[PDB]
């Protein structure tokens, strides 16, 4: 948890990324739910790309809130999954915000 | 627009509509930007802007806006006391609200041209503005302002004799301490008194953290006044780099009495070395660059000496010894005499470092010590905030690299600037 | 004819079980101990090219005012020699012109 | 002085700045020019203002108690901002939003 009692001591200050570092984690389901809607769209604009589509129809249906609450939530939590199956990471600063993330599959 | 620019010998400054008050929604910034090894002398002569403040201020800037140090913020009815810098580049930015005005400011600005010279406490050059302490007694009659070393008239004392309580004066530029003058008090209208016996001296560059002396692994107690008829200095055997000193009673023979003198320098003043401009933001974001950054999204103004907030940390804090560097590009061929290095805030330092140049690209000089064994290693910080300032001899380039080579054990970190000169 | 063929080729590959098995084992809460077979990673090596960027620029309405913000978006994929697959994507938002603090990169989203 | 005079008889609409001048008054930029306002009922302050709210672009908000480095603000029924915080009731904060409203633009 944040050191709550630390950062909200006083009514006129608060060091800067407050808001982005305190707000409330997400409801995992809806995690899940975001993060499987990412990968697909871009493996599938991953695929178009290395075929040479212009694949826009799909490019247009990133939302730009869900990649955001989830480079606030790995920024809180960077996520790992089931060698480990998945990575997951935010990253924030003053002129930008990121995502960056990795699946990987077995042979074995 | 009103954001006029300034270089001419000498001049004046105001709010547009002078004495009329001053538009409603300015944002308005002022520059003024010195010769080389010329000063910077700036004296206001009226200010009166409506009200820490939140609706109008002037704020200054030791460099450009929002980039170099903020020397304070101005408001209300105290006239801003008179100013000098060498820094080079001094701007002012003024900001007025939708709906309140009053009649401003105006002000005059001019130019001019061991190591043991007073700052000036006596002679004023400390005004009443730059003076303050945790405390007054209740009687108003031993006042902080009075602190003035040869003031016919009662020391210091704040509401109880402790050793907490604290007198803090705000150098507002950076300023190098040699030696601390002391005296004590009797008092004119009471012929009993007060004095200090012994003390301690508390340095910062930034006033949110401190460094407390020390002098082999133990703080030191200075040993002071013996009764307060005469002067006593005590002088420090290697020079501090502060802005903020602030000093602190231990032990009083019978209550604290303080009058203080601080003697010292400017940086400037050795023989031709100038900062380039780390600090003053002269040296744009663009110009420097890391081998790793401890995130992708790094931001180069860590790496400034006294206007970043938190410093540079490489991806790796233990990285191998030696294979770490942070460079900068002086944007023109420079004449380099030294640097000035910092740690970060985890909290580390670099404590032992070496330095490369050139004068292209591909191309990697060492700066190699006068004897044949071995290249030149200097020896850096010894704690997270208080500078520290290493010479060479003189060394042409424009791309510098620092290689740290041994850490505190939480990590390479630094905050560095660069002395250079032609 | 020749673009004929090409889009045979592009098609035949689209359908491909990895690039519906990913999302999911992308989502699951561990499933670690995924198995995926040697002829369909084969067939994966052949489709991915080992890079991919892309700019896209949006607009952000803040009240009166408008916004205008670039999304970049770089990705890879890679076999390993042990067949294994991995993909990873990059995803970075910033001002069109670089500024200091603005809405697309501080939106503080109440949650 | 900030007011002295009321140039209305009700909050005039789509207006985009305030400053409250006198405790029991506030006043506003909106696209006529500014007005001075101020309802008997000294509490509607704070629904005025929140009902103007959707229009004060980031750096407004930001220029108003501006220690609060870009953070969510918030305001107290007599009129005093202050920093808002995150458990703080979403109606009464400003700087703060519910989703970034988004479009798409070719290239
Ligand atoms: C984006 O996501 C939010 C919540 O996750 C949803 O309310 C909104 O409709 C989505 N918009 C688009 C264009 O997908
Ligand atoms: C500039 O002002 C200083 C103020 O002391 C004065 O000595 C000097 O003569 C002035 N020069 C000119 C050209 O006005
Ligand atoms: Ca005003």
């Amino acid at each position: 948890q944040c050191q709550r009692e630390t950062a909200e001591k006083n009514d006129y200050y608060r060091v800067p990324h407050y808001w982005d570092a305190c707000s409330r984690a997400l409801p995992d389901q809806t995690r899940y739910k975001y993060v499987e809607q990412l990968v697909d769209l871009t493996l599938n604009y991953h695929y178009d790309a290395s075929h040479g589509l212009d694949n826009f129809d799909v490019l247009k249906r990133i939302n730009v809130t869900e990649v955001s609450l989830l480079i606030s939530d790995f920024r809180r939590q960077n996520r790992r999954g089931g060698r480990t199956t998945f990575n997951a990471a935010g990253s924030l600063a003053p002129h930008a915000r990121s995502l960056e993330f990795s699946v990987r599959l077995f042979a074995n | 627009d009103c954001s006029k620019n300034f270089t001419s010998p000498n001049g004046t400054i105001e709010s547009p509509g002078f004495p009329e008050k001053y538009p409603h929604n300015l944002d308005c910034t002022f520059t003024i930007l010195a010769k080389p090894k010329m000063e910077i002398i700036l004296q206001f002569l009226i200010f009166d802007l409506e009200h820490d403040c939140k609706y109008d201020w002037l704020d200054i800037w030791d460099g450009i806006p929002h980039v170099g140090p903020l020397i304070g913020k101005y408001c209300g009815t105290k006239t801003p006391s008179e100013l000098r810098s060498s820094t080079g580049i001094l701007s002012l930015t003024f900001h007025t609200d939708m709906a309140v005005a009053k009649d401003g400011f105006s002000a005059r600005y001019y130019l001019v041209h061991q190591c043991n010279v007073p700052l000036g406490m006596e002679s004023g050059r400390i005004a009443n503005e730059q003076i303050s302490a945790s405390s007054t007694y209740s009687d108003g009659r031993w006042t902080p302002q009075q602190s003035r070393l040869h003031g016919d008239d009662n020391g210091w004392t704040p509401n109880l004799d402790s050793n907490k309580e604290y007198l803090q004066v705000d150098l507002r530029f950076l300023t190098m301490l040699t030696a601390i003058a002391t005296q004590g008090a009797i008092s004119r209208e009471t012929q009993n008194g007060y004095y200090v016996k012994s003390y301690k001296l508390e340095v910062s560059t930034n006033g949110e953290d401190w460094m407390v002396y020390r002098h082999g692994k133990n703080h030191k107690v200075f040993q002071a006044n013996n009764d307060a008829t005469e002067v006593v200095l005590n002088k420090l055997h290697a020079p501090l780099l502060t802005r903020f000193v602030r000093i602190r009673p231990q032990t009083w023979h019978s209550g604290i009495a303080l009058r203080l003198e601080l003697f010292g320098c400017r940086v400037t003043d050795a023989p031709c070395s100038n900062m380039l401009g780390m600090l003053s933001g002269l040296i744009a974001d663009s110009q420097i660059s890391a081998s790793s950054t401890q995130e992708y999204l790094w931001s180069p103004s860590a790496a400034r000496l006294v206007s970043s907030r938190s410093g540079w940390f490489p991806r790796i804090p233990q990285a191998q010894p030696g294979e770490e560097w942070l460079q900068v590009d002086l944007g023109t061929p420079k004449t380099v005499k030294g640097v000035i290095i910092q740690g970060a805030r985890a909290r580390a330092f670099v404590r032992k470092f070496k330095v490369s140049y050139s004068l292209n690209g591909k191309d990697w000089e060492y700066i190699q010590d006068p004897r044949t064994q071995q290249p030149k290693l200097f020896e850096g910080n010894m704690h997270y905030d208080t500078p520290d300032i290493r010479r060479f001899d003189p060394i042409p380039a424009q791309y510098v690299r620092v290689y740290p080579e041994r850490w505190s054990p939480a990590g390479i970190g630094m905050r560095l600037e660069v002395l250079g000169c032609d | 004819s020749t673009w004929v063929k090409k889009v045979i080729w592009y098609l035949s590959g689209r359908n491909q079980t990895i690039l519906q098995r990913m999302p999911q084992t992308a989502s699951k809460p561990s499933d670690g101990n995924v198995q995926i077979s040697v002829e369909d990673a084969k067939i994966f090596g052949a489709h991915m090219v080992p890079k991919q960027t892309k700019l896209l620029r949006f607009v952000v309405n803040d009240g009166t005012r408008y916004q205008m913000c670039v999304m970049k978006l770089e990705s890879w994929a890679h076999v390993f020699r042990d067949y294994s697959v991995s993909f990873q994507v990059r995803l970075t938002f910033t001002e069109a012109n670089n500024q200091t603090y603005t809405f697309c990169t501080h939106p503080n989203l109440i949650v | 002085e900030c007011c002295e005079f009321i140039n209305v008889n009700h909050p005039p609409e789509r207006c985009y700045d305030f400053k409250m001048c006198n405790r029991f008054t506030v006043a506003l930029r909106c696209p006529d020019g500014e007005v001075c306002y101020s309802p008997e009922k000294t509490a509607e302050i704070r629904g005025i203002v929140t009902t103007m709210t959707h229009s004060l672009t980031r750096q407004v908000v930001h220029n108003k108690l501006t220690s609060c480095n870009y953070n969510p603000l918030y305001l107290e029924a007599d009129g005093r901002i202050r920093c808002g915080k995150v458990n703080d009731k979403a109606q009464y904060l400003l700087g703060a939003a519910g989703s970034v409203p988004y479009r798409w633009i070719n290239l």
